[PDB]
This record gives structure tokens, sequence and C-alpha cells, in this order.
RNA sequence: AGAACCUUACCUGGUCUUGACAUCCACGGAAGUUUUCAGAGAUGAGAAUGUGCCUUCGGGAACCGUGAGACAGGUGCUGCAU
């Protein structure tokens, strides 16, 4: 829901879900053209922490 | 019309669909100007070890119904007899005894 | 203003635009003389004019396209005679008394089957 | 022999085609051969069913048969059961989904195809050919047909020299192209040889 | 011999990290210890001394190397680094050039009235940035022109 | 804006069917160029009729395919679906190029 | 968004019985998934349970 | 309305016979694919690989072969049986 002004005051769970989906899309891209082990280990580790 | 000669036609379209359009490349550009040495000369040797079938010139284009080799029509796939008996029935769309 | 008559001889299609003015003939951005004006009895491009309007105080703008020479020469002639529409049957009557108004509908024949040239049959022998 | 086919001369005039679809040059042949496959397979198994004509439509990668019979209750079985026993096999040969339609003819003695099988079925059941022929002429004029002409030719009667006898009634004008003359041909494998039946039915003047 | 290593930067300031890295090299003049710098990850041709490691981590807006451990960080598996770099480059063309190119290839429509339909691209127009694909409407493949972003590759 | 090129074998059908393809458009899009006929392709096949000798008895055949154009004016989404998705008359080809 | 954190087809229509924009603005066909943008056709509290 | 082989039915020679083409039976193997030698080729001997679909899995049948008899095949004859 927005506030008086109009800027949407967004919840915290939308930040969490949007982070997990951004990282998951990056990791899938790192499965198609993909990239070396160290890269996908950091990518999966950032998804785990997300 | 000689059911063996119908069966000899149906095996030739299979070999033309397994080898050639895929192994006509050996004659396509490997018989064109490049390193035209024994690399080319091997490829001119290497397409005779393919069967004597599987080239599209071996195909006869017999009738689809009667298998008659002469009198074929490459719009319908029938012979000239089987197109006329069908057309006067109304098995072939938009066709009639016309005159101009 | 501006007047018209078509003419359609022998699968050639003429567009004759008649207007009073000069006495020139323009045929498809060529003059008459350079198009076929030294060729093969051109008289039919003027045969209605030397019949009635000897003065020829009207310039002809002709654009014909289509088939051969004499048919194009004839389709012009049927075009001009139909283009005397403001100068009508007061003087198009004497046009009909010299023919001159028919399409001359005479197409070539279609080659029939069996034969060779739509009437010429290929030389049978009795034995 | 010397007469033109009465239906094939009238396709653009009165009688519609028995197969109406468009196809370009690339797909004209394999439509036509699959169209032949539905016609030979249906009459392969609808021999009891008294089937006259099978019209074919193709709406954009679809096949739509339309079967004209005089026994619509037999082909459906009960509640359209054996219709989709025919749909299963015509989906095989055509490769696309298949909607099946059916329209009855309540006057089977008025179309050329069924009066042929009113004759050509009996001739192998050792009926005298003049009896089956003349009954077919009487049956059509009884039911109000404006013309009828039926011809049988072959080794009929168990002879050795073939004949060609024919019976007619009323008006059957084969040069008046306004006429919707129904014409159909059939054959009869007897013991001595085949018998060709040719029946013309003149329905109306326009 | 100089082997490759992977550096993590603040994602978005990557060109500025690369420029500051080249400048720190030419400041602390360990010129014989760095080969190149390739472009959120920065590829560095390097050798491993602890001095050069402190140099790269003293470059600003750099988190650290990515490897098995932080004592002796790990060179480069280069399993699909080229393909990742290829994607980065392709993206440019894929967006800017948007070369609509497909034949007999099936595509997917998610825009206009043809949304939620698939079809094949009989003709392609990279110059006009338009794909010629027909969508089976009532069975009839309705050949329509859709943009690369208007349809998805199938 | 959108070329509508449609082909069929029957002239009384293709020209009947072009009346409603603009009636489903001028009801909503309210601007069409106009029904444009196109010169028909007549393919002839004249071929023998006997199963043997007498190569003088032939029967001339001809299959006439026609083409029509209407080339609708307005590319508003409503009109697009009322033509692209709404195709009628089985046995009539219709192909569109936007 | 077409298919984002806050989708239409995956969850439901924001407005009650309104599909999306130009489709179903009365009470007759509740359910038809319009082509303009894939969307469910239900009430306003249907997204709270999905 | 189109024979270099093909077509092709003719000829020499090399071959196989329940058969190249259909239905049926019993077995065994997914089917398929790659490649080598011997051979004029047909074929013969292989050598590798694949090992999918429905499940009562003691499965069955899309599919390749081997054996079974029904049969299949005939552009063989007679247009003066049709």
């Amino acid at each position: 829901v927005p506030l008086d002004g109009g800027r949407f005051a967004t919840s915290d769970l939308n930040d969490l879900y949007r982070r997990v989906i951004n990282r998951n899309n990056r990791l899938k891209r790192l499965l198609d053209l993909a990239a070396p082990d160290i890269i996908v280990r950091n990518e999966k580790r950032m998804l785990q922490e997300a | 019309a000689k059911q063996s000669m119908k069966a000899r036609e149906v095996k030739r379209v299979a070999l033309a669909d397994k080898y050639f359009a895929k192994r006509a490349e050996l004659k396509a550009i490997i018989s064109d100007v490049n390193a035209s040495d024994e690399d080319r000369w091997n490829a001119v040797l290497k397409l005779q070890t393919l069967p004597r079938d599987s080239s599209p010139s071996r195909q006869r284009n017999r009738c689809r119904q009667t298998g008659r080799p002469h009198g074929f029509l490459r719009k319908f796939g029938l012979s000239r007899i089987k197109v006329r008996e069908a057309a006067m029935r109304g098995e072939i769309p938009g066709l009639k005894k016309a005159s101009w | 203003n501006q007047y018209y008559g078509t003419g359609r001889r022998k699968s050639s299609a003429a567009r004759v635009f008649i207007k009073p003015g000069n006495g020139k003939i323009v045929i498809n951005q060529r003059s008459l003389e350079q198009y076929f004006g030294r060729e093969t009895a051109r008289m039919v491009v003027r045969q209605p004019l030397e019949l009635v309007d000897m003065v020829e105080k009207l310039d002809l703008y002709i654009t014909v396209k289509g088939g051969g020479i004499s048919g194009q020469a004839g389709a012009i002639r049927h075009g001009i005679t139909r283009a005397l529409m403001e100068y009508d049957e007061s003087l198009r009557s004497e046009l009909r008394k010299a023919g001159f108004v028919t399409r001359d509908a005479r197409q070539v024949e279609r080659k029939k089957v069996g034969l060779r040239k739509a009437r010429r049959r290929p030389q049978f022998s009795k034995r | 022999g010397q007469k033109v086919h009465p239906n094939g001369i009238r396709l653009g005039i009165v009688k519609p085609w028995n197969s109406t679809w468009f196809a370009n040059t690339k797909e004209f042949a394999d439509n036509l051969d699959s169209d032949f496959k539905v016609r030979q397979y249906l009459t392969k198994e609808l021999a009891k069913a008294s089937v006259s004509r099978i019209v074919i439509e193709r709406p954009a990668k679809s096949i739509r048969v339309t079967i004209h019979t005089a026994r619509p209750g037999i082909v459906i079985g009960k509640k359209g059961e054996d219709v989709e026993k025919l749909r299963k096999v015509v989906a095989d040969i055509a490769g696309v989904p298949a909607q099946i339609n059916i329209a009855e003819v309540r006057k089977p003695e008025l179309d050329a195809k069924l009066v042929a099988d009113s004759i050509t079925s009996q001739l192998e059941r050792r009926v005298m050919f003049r009896r089956a022929m003349k009954r077919a002429v009487q049956n059509a004029m009884r039911l109000g047909a404006k013309g009828i002409k039926v011809e049988v030719s072959g080794r009929l009667g168990g002879a050795e020299i073939a004949r060609t006898e024919w019976y007619r009634e009323g008006r059957v004008p084969l040069h008046t192209l306004r006429a919707d003359i129904d014409y159909n041909t059939s054959e009869a494998h007897t013991t001595y040889g085949v018998i060709g039946v040719k029946v013309w039915i003149f329905k109306g003047e326009i | 011999k100089k082997r490759w290593y992977v550096v993590q930067a603040f994602s978005g300031f990557e060109g500025r990290v690369a420029t500051s890295l080249r400048e720190h090299i030419k400041l602390h003049n360990m010129e014989d210890l760095f080969g190149e710098v390739m472009v959120g990850y920065v590829l560095v041709q390097m050798v491993m001394n602890d001095a050069s490691w402190h140099l790269v981590r003293s470059v600003p807006r750099v988190m650290g190397f990515i490897g098995g451990t932080s004592d002796r960080p790990a060179p480069i598996s280069d399993k699909e680094v080229d393909a990742i770099m290829n994607r980065l480059q392709q993206v440019g063309d894929k967006p800017r050039p948007k070369t609509l190119f497909e034949p007999g290839e099936m595509v997917r429509v998610n825009d206009g009235p043809f949304a939620d339909f698939n079809g094949v691209v009989e003709e392609v127009d990279y110059e006009k940035s338009r794909l010629k694909v027909s969508v089976s409407i009532f069975g009839r493949a309705t050949p329509v022109e859709l943009d690369f972003s208007q349809v998805e590759k199938a | 804006r959108i070329r509508i090129r449609l082909k069929a074998f029957d002239h009384r059908l293709i020209d009947q069917a072009t009346a409603e393809i603009v009636e489903t458009a001028k009801r909503t899009g309210a601007q069409v160029r106009g029904p444009i006929p196109l010169p028909t392709r007549k393919e002839r096949f004249t071929v023998l009729i006997s199963p043997h000798v007498n190569k003088d008895a032939r029967d001339q055949y001809e299959i006439r395919t026609h083409l029509r154009l209407v080339d609708i004016v307005e590319p508003t989404e409503k009109t697009v679906d009322a033509l692209m998705r709404l195709d009628l008359a089985a046995g009539v080809d219709v192909q569109i190029s936007l | 968004e077409r298919d984002g954190l806050f989708c239409a087809r995956i969850f439901g229509p924001v407005k009650d019985y309104e599909c999306l924009c130009g489709k179903y603005k009365r009470l007759k066909h509740r359910g038809v998934i319009c082509e303009k943008c894939g969307v469910e056709v239900t009430q306003t509290k249907v997204r709270r349970e999905r």
C-alpha cells in the first residue's frame, strides 16, 4: 500500500522474495551459458544465504 | 502393378531420406573449389561406397494409387487415368471440364 | 475540355486523349513520325481525320500499350473515332458510313487438340 | 464410351464437389491421397450401412467427413458409439483430429448410388437381372422422380457373349446441363464375371 | 607465468574498479606482476604474492578474491567464463541490433491479441527487426509479424 | 495497415466471404480500404483419356484459384482479434501480413 | 507485472470479477482466461489464500 | 507428358526361397545408430553402441530378425469370357 505522498511503502518480505528471485535468475543464467566452478559456488552460496 | 516394383520404390525414398540431403554435402562443397587435393579426391571416392540407391535420380515417381510409371502428374500425384476418373467424380477440388 | 475514346484492336489497348489546340501527335512520349511514322501504312492513324476534320485543329495525346504494330495502329484508329464524342453523330454518322467504329473483334484462334495451328491438321495418309 | 460423365460436366454448374478444400501446390498431393484413404476405408466397412457419398472438408489442419447414408442408426450404433470407432482410424490416416458428421437420406430409391446397390447386391444372389432392373425403375417413378435410366452390361444370365440392356422412363436429358442428374456406377462380382450397372436419375429440370 | 584470478567488486561500479586497479598498478609499479584486466566479477591476469594480494584488496570498492580459501585463493576453472563473456557481449547486440532471425524455428507470443500462442517463423527480418511467424488461430496459422521481445524463442 | 490476402477456388464463395470479413471489421475498426480483386491463376492440365493408343482424344481441364485483398486500415487491438482469430469459411485460404 | 512477484495468471485478478481490463465487466462468464494478459477471474480476497 | 543405371517387363551371369509386398503363429532382441573386412553387387562375417514406451512386468505391441503352415506373387495366356 502507498503512503500519503504516493511512493509505495513496500514490505520487507517483498525485498526478501525479490532478492531470492534475482539470485535464482542469475544462477539459472549461470547454468545455460554458465561460468566456472568458483563463480557458481559463489552464486549458489549467495542463493543459500538469500 | 507389379507389387514388388511398388516395394522397390518405397525403399528408395527411405534411403534418400537417410543418406542424402545429409550426405549430399560431400558432393555439394567438397566437390567445389577449396583444398582440391586428395581431400577432394577422397570424397569423390567416398560417395561410391554409399549404396547405388539413395540418390534421388533413382526415384521414378510412380502413381500414388496404381503405381503406373508413365503419365505421372506432379500436382496431384496420380496418373493421367486416375486423375480423370477422380475429377469427374468430384474427388479433386476446383477442377472441371473447362474451355476458353 | 478533355475528351476520350479507347480502341482495343488485337489485344492492344490505346488511350486517345483529344483536345483542340496544336496539330501534333504524341504516342507514348514519342511523336508519330519516330514511332512508326515511316513504318507499314500508318494512314489509319489519320484515316478518320482526312475523312471529316481536314483542318486537324486538335492535337492528339495517344498512349497505346499492348501487342503488335498494326494492331496498335488500329487500336489508335478505333480510339480516335470513339473520341469524337463532343463532335457526335452529326458527324459520327458518316463515320459509320465508312465503317470505322467497330472494334473489329477478330482474335486469333486457340490451337485445338490434335491439330497443329487451330485449323491445320497434320497430313494424314490413306495408307 | 462416347457419352460424357453427367456429374463431372456439371461441377461448376449444379452439382457441388464431393470434396471442397483449398490447398497450395506443396500440399495438394498428400491431401488428395489421404482423401482417397478415407473413401476406400469407409466403404470397406460400411458395406452393410448403405452409404451414398462422403463429403470432405478441411478447416485449417482439420478433417471433417460427412457421410450420407440411409441407415444412420446402424453406423452410430447406440448414441454415436461406433462413430468414434471410425474417428480413431481416420485420425490415423489423416494425422489430424477428425470431426465426423452424418446426414440421412430418407429416399434411398432417389439417388443413383443406393439404387445401384439395390441392384448390384441382388445380382450375385442369383436374381434375374430383368427383375431387379424393372423393379428399380418402378420404384423411382412411384416415389415421384422425373426421370430414371438404368443399364446393366456383362455376362448377365450366365451367358457367354456379353450384352448391354437398359430400361428407362420419363425424361432423362443428358445434354441439358441445367439438370441435376444423379449418376453413379457399380459392379457385381458374379461367378462368371463382373456386371457393370450404370444408373441415371433425373431429379428436376433446374 | 601469470595465471588468472576472479575479483569481486560492488556490482555496478565495475568499470571504475577496473580503472582504479590499472591505476594502482601503475602507482605501486609492480608492472611485472599484472597482465590484463577483463570485464559483478573482474578477471585479472596476475601472479600470487601476498604483496600483490594486498594491492588488489587495497584497490577501493573491491570485496576480495573468490576461491577455495583466503590464504591461497584459487586461479580460474574457466568452465564457461568465455560463454559468460559471450553472453555479456551478445546481450548488447541482442538488445541494440535485436536481429530478428528465425526460420522453421518455433517461437512464442506473449504480446498483442496473439498473446499466449506459439508458431514458427517462416521468414525473419533482422534489418526491420521483425519476425514473420504465423499463429494457429482457429487452426489457421495467421502469419503475423512480431518483434523479438514481443515473442520468445521456443 | 494489415494486408489480408485470401485465396479460394470458388468465385461465388470467396466473394461472398469477403462481405463478412469487412462486416466483422467495419463494425469495430470502422475503416477498411476496399475489396481488391487480383488476377486469378488458371492452371491447365490437358492430358490423354484412353488407356492406350488414340492420342488425339484429350480433355482440357482447368483449376481456377482466385485472390482477393481488402487491406484493412486501422490497427486497433479490437479489429486485430476480430480478423486474425476470427477466420471463417472452410475451404478458403486466408493469409495475413501485417 | 505480467509474470512477477505480483502476477495475474499465477494468482488472481486485482479487481473482483474483472479478468483484466477489456474482458468481463458484468456477471456472466466468471473464469474465462482472456488473451490480452493471462489472468484468473475471481473475487478480491482470492489472492490472500493463493 | 521424356529409356546413361533407375524406368525395365528383355538378355548374360551371380543369388534366395513362406519369400521384396499383407494378415496370422511360436521364439529371441527396444527400435535405431556408428564403423570394418570379404564381395562386381546382391549379400556375408561382423565389430561397437543405444536399450525407449505401458505395466498383470510369468507384461504386451510401435520395431527387427528365425522357424510354422495357410498363403502371398505373376507386365503369364485368352479383349473372341468380361
